[PDB]
């Protein structure tokens, strides 16, 4: 979709063309560990809670 | 009673940029650039620690 976008801009008649992405998204992870939680008896749905 | 303490404390040097300004797509972090021009043109940066 991106090449194909960008190819679509370089035609005559065209104004815009935008091409949406199936993966652009952001995230923060929250990787819990098991072992480390553990330690203070707290399971991964205790921790998560926060 | 309840206290509630706030420490400040200083780092080594570092460059310092406002948090806004910086992009983090988890496997790069970037700042843009303004040029003399006024060309935005973008930068890769690497990060230390942020606060505040």
């Amino acid at each position: 979709a991106e090449q194909i976008e960008e190819v679509a801009r370089t035609v005559p008649g065209v104004a815009s063309a935008l091409a949406e992405r199936l993966e652009g998204g952001r995230y923060i992870n929250v990787e819990i560990n098991r072992e480390k939680a553990a330690r203070y008896g707290m399971t991964v749905a205790d921790v998560q809670l926060f | 009673m309840n206290a509630w303490l706030q420490l400040n404390t200083a780092s080594e040097p570092m460059l310092l940029i406002p948090s806004q300004a910086l992009i983090d797509t988890g496997s790069e972090q970037r700042v843009i650039t303004v040029d003399a021009d006024g060309r935005f043109v973008p930068k890769r940066v690497a990060v230390f620690q942020a606060s505040q």
